[PDB]
């Protein structure tokens, strides 16, 4: 990445957030700047071109400029919704191509102290015929994104087994992430009740199911 | 034999500059349109300046208009980067606009040429059906200063001294978020529109005084950009009614009509004012609510450009103008 | 509308030849004069332009990449094509085809628009069509009369795989979360939706999963035990 960009800038709503983007003389000091805003797990949106100016559907709050070698994008008047990764973009003649940045992540803070929604599904009557089984915890719409994951059955905890990915900000400015748990069917109906537990900000909320419902 | 006269000053002093030389015709009957087709030893374009067929609603007004799907061949329908290509290949552009009445139509044949063809390029001929055109290279005295009345300017970059200069303007049809030309039009005139009734998207080059690197339009942190943008929206039926000998204005202003655009269309896409007597106004433009720029010929007609309403509109092909620069003399 | 397209295989095997092809709509692909470009993105990794090609010929490659890229054209039906040889665990990314353009006579400048990409994975070992289960609405979620359902989809590879509901009448409401990278080396994941109690006895809920490397497409039904 020729262009660079400073790696993490932050902020809070209705501030006036600026992102960076420095080369040398080969590549911004010659030709337009472009940015580019890419939101979570998404394909990447033009935000300026030519180094000012602004495509269709793009709120003014996002202005851009360049002078020398180094540009400028200024989100005046942050909102919720612009945590996202921002890229610069500029034609490099001693290279002669197309460079980047090394990608700015903004982070929108402010936010308030929140609860996490926690969903427990047991293993269905299909997967029971299949020698295998898996019990689910889901943990949605909670802030900040750290999590603890607590697995156990009639009051006496269990570690292995589990598969737990790293959390995800969704397009709602709200995190969550999942929780796998696979097992031979004969340890699915050999322990009463399974139950799952998340922990965060320091409490905790826990869900339960047991096999005796209807197979 | 005609005479189309390219200006060529002594000096260019950089810049990617291509000159335009333009002159008009004695008219041809209505009807006769389709049968021009043009040949020339200086068109020198990859197949795609001189072939220009393009799908119209060709509306015959009678009297009542109507509206066919028709192809046309010759016209100023610009390409997105067709200057540019043209210039890095050292190859030329030529087309020609149309001023229609009931009976007879007025040609105005314009000629793009690189300027590093001011010495290679001294004389040429290009033939239009009924009319030959001799393309006359000519040379003034001026260093880089545009020929105006009698003295040599030259913008920019300086009192001030400023005078008012010539502008050739084309509509490049290009399809893009970034080409949403409609809405600099309603962020610069409060006109009350939106994005639905006009969708078409695209945008303007524009060449100044014979010898200019082309001017995007619009681009807002361009002050000549912005000052073509002005010209051209103020008034989009040309800054020069007067044709070659057509001071007396005799417009029969029959008056308003609607059409269809294309003739396929379920009800009137386009509203017109007939006229007859003089052709003056181009007969040329684009359909504004459609996407892709949907092209329309109206002969005897002047299509409805002001922009107060926001539907039913439409917008020029070329148009010729004057518009404000700073510069020097002596 | 112009809407640019990707296509091509999910899974390439190491020291092949990857072939990708990006298709336009919406402009006529010769009346674009603009330098047709193709980009990547490492998984968690920033960007890289790979290389453009104009509607004449002009193969315009990344000088690091420039030794293996090669880029079709067809302007007679509307496509170009990323043709990267000599691939390795190294080249695993999202590819985005890209219309760049260049305001007025300097080059390339911006990309706009942008098709959607496709994720591209390396990885010598095979396609795997994942297994799809219920997840159903006991008596255990609900809350106001209001509950949720799942789809879970295990043991495929590689990346990625799509659950929709209803063939696509049901958004709404619907959450899908990352797959995991398991020790087995398989990807898992799932698909809840959240509804009221009211349409579990006169409204029905199927999730639609499908897997490109492997051809999978599985309508499963999911309903309370």
């Amino acid at each position: 990445s020729v262009l660079t960009q400073p790696p993490s800038a932050s902020g809070t709503p209705g501030q006036r957030v600026t992102i960076y983007c420095s080369g040398s003389t080969s590549n911004i000091g010659g030709n337009t700047v472009s940015w580019y805003q890419q939101l979570p797990s998404m394909a990447p949106k033009l935000l300026i071109y030519s180094n000012d100016q602004r495509p269709s559907g793009v709120p003014d709050r996002f202005s851009g400029s360049k002078s020398g070698t180094s540009a400028s994008l200024a989100i005046s008047g942050l909102q919720s919704e612009d945590e996202a990764d921002y890229y610069c973009a500029a034609w490099d003649e001693n290279l002669n191509g197309v460079v980047f940045g090394g990608g700015t992540k903004l982070t929108v803070l402010g936010q308030p102290k929140a609860a996490p929604s926690v969903t427990l599904f047991p293993p269905s009557s299909e997967e029971l015929q299949a020698n295998k089984a898996t019990l689910v915890c889901l943990i949605s719409d909670f802030y900040p994104g750290a999590v603890t994951v607590a697995w156990k059955a009639d009051s006496s905890p269990v570690k292995a087994g589990v598969e737990t990915t790293t959390p995800s900000k969704q397009s709602n400015n709200k995190y969550a992430a999942s929780s796998y748990l696979s097992l031979t069917p004969e340890q699915w109906k050999s322990h009463k009740s399974y139950s799952c537990q998340v922990t965060h900000e320091g409490s905790t909320v826990e869900k339960t199911v047991v096999p005796t419902e209807c197979s | 034999v005609y005479d189309m006269k390219i200006e060529c000053p002594h000096t260019v002093s950089f810049g990617e500059n291509s000159v335009i030389g333009y002159v008009e015709l004695p008219p041809m009957p209505l009807a006769d349109t389709a049968q021009m087709v043009p040949e020339s030893s200086c068109s020198m374009d990859n197949h795609q300046s001189i072939n220009t067929i393009t799908k119209y609603t060709q509306v015959i007004w009678r009297g009542e208009t109507v509206s066919t799907e028709v192809d046309l061949k010759g016209t100023c329908v610009l390409k997105h980067k067709m200057v540019e290509e043209s210039y890095r290949s050292r190859k030329s552009i030529t087309c020609y606009d149309l001023s229609c009445n009931s009976t007879f139509c007025k040609p105005t044949l314009y000629m793009i040429v690189p300027i590093h063809a001011c010495n290679m390029m001294k004389s040429c001929l290009i033939a239009l059906g009924p009319y030959r055109v001799q393309v006359v290279y000519e040379r003034t005295y001026c260093m880089t200063g545009v020929l105006i009345e009698g003295k040599c300017f030259v913008p920019d970059q300086s009192i001030f001294d400023i005078a008012s200069v010539h502008v050739v303007c084309f509509f490049v049809a290009v399809k893009g978020n970034t080409y949403k030309l409609f809405e600099q039009v309603k962020k610069s005139f409060e006109s009350t529109c939106n994005d639905t009734e006009n969708k078409v998207q695209g945008y303007y080059i524009c060449i100044v005084g014979g010898n200019s690197a082309p001017i995007y339009v619009p681009t807002l942190d361009d002050f000549r950009s912005m000052e073509a943008f002005t010209g051209i929206f103020k008034s989009p039926h040309g800054e020069d009614h007067d044709l070659a000998g057509e001071e007396i204005a005799s417009y029969s202003i029959v008056g308003p009509a609607n059409a269809k655009v294309p003739h396929s269309a379920s009800s009137d896409t386009l509203s017109l004012i007939a006229y007859s007597g003089i052709p003056s106004y181009s007969s040329l433009s684009i359909l504004t609510s459609s996407t892709d720029a949907k092209h329309v010929f109206s002969p005897g007609l002047f299509p409805k450009l002001n922009h107060t309403n926001c539907d039913k509109s439409a917008i020029p092909l070329t148009w010729t103008g004057m518009i404000d620069l700073p510069g020097y003399y002596e | 509308q112009v809407q640019l397209l990707e296509s091509g295989p999910g899974l390439v095997k190491p020291s092949q030849t990857l072939s990708l092809t990006c298709t336009v709509s919406g402009d006529s692909i010769s009346s674009g004069g603009f330098y047709w470009s193709w980009i990547r993105q490492h998984p968690g990794k920033g960007l890289e332009w790979i290389g453009y090609i104009s509607y004449s010929g002009s193969t315009y490659y990344n000088p690091s990449l420039k030794s293996r890229v090669t880029i079709s054209v067809d302007t007679s039906k509307n496509q170009f094509s990323l043709k990267l040889s000599s691939v390795t665990a190294a080249d695993t990314a999202v590819y985005y085809c890209a219309r760049g353009d260049s305001s007025g006579y300097n080059p390339l400048n911006w990309f706009d628009p942008w098709g959607q990409g496709t994720l591209v994975t390396v990885s010598s070992a095979s396609t795997k069509g994942p297994s799809v289960f219920p997840l159903a609405p006991s008596s255990k979620s609900t809350s106001g009369g209001t509950a949720a359902l799942g789809c879970l989809v295990k043991d495929y590879f590689p990346e990625p795989v799509t659950v929709s509901w209803n063939s696509g009448a049901l958004t709404s409401g619907v959450h899908t979360f990352p797959a995991v990278l398991q020790s087995s080396g398989l990807y898992s994941l799932s698909s809840v939706v959240t509804v009221p109690s009211s349409s579990l006895g006169t409204q029905t809920y199927i999730c639609n999963v499908n897997h490109k490397p492997s051809n999978t497409k599985v309508d499963k039904k999911v309903e309370p035990k």
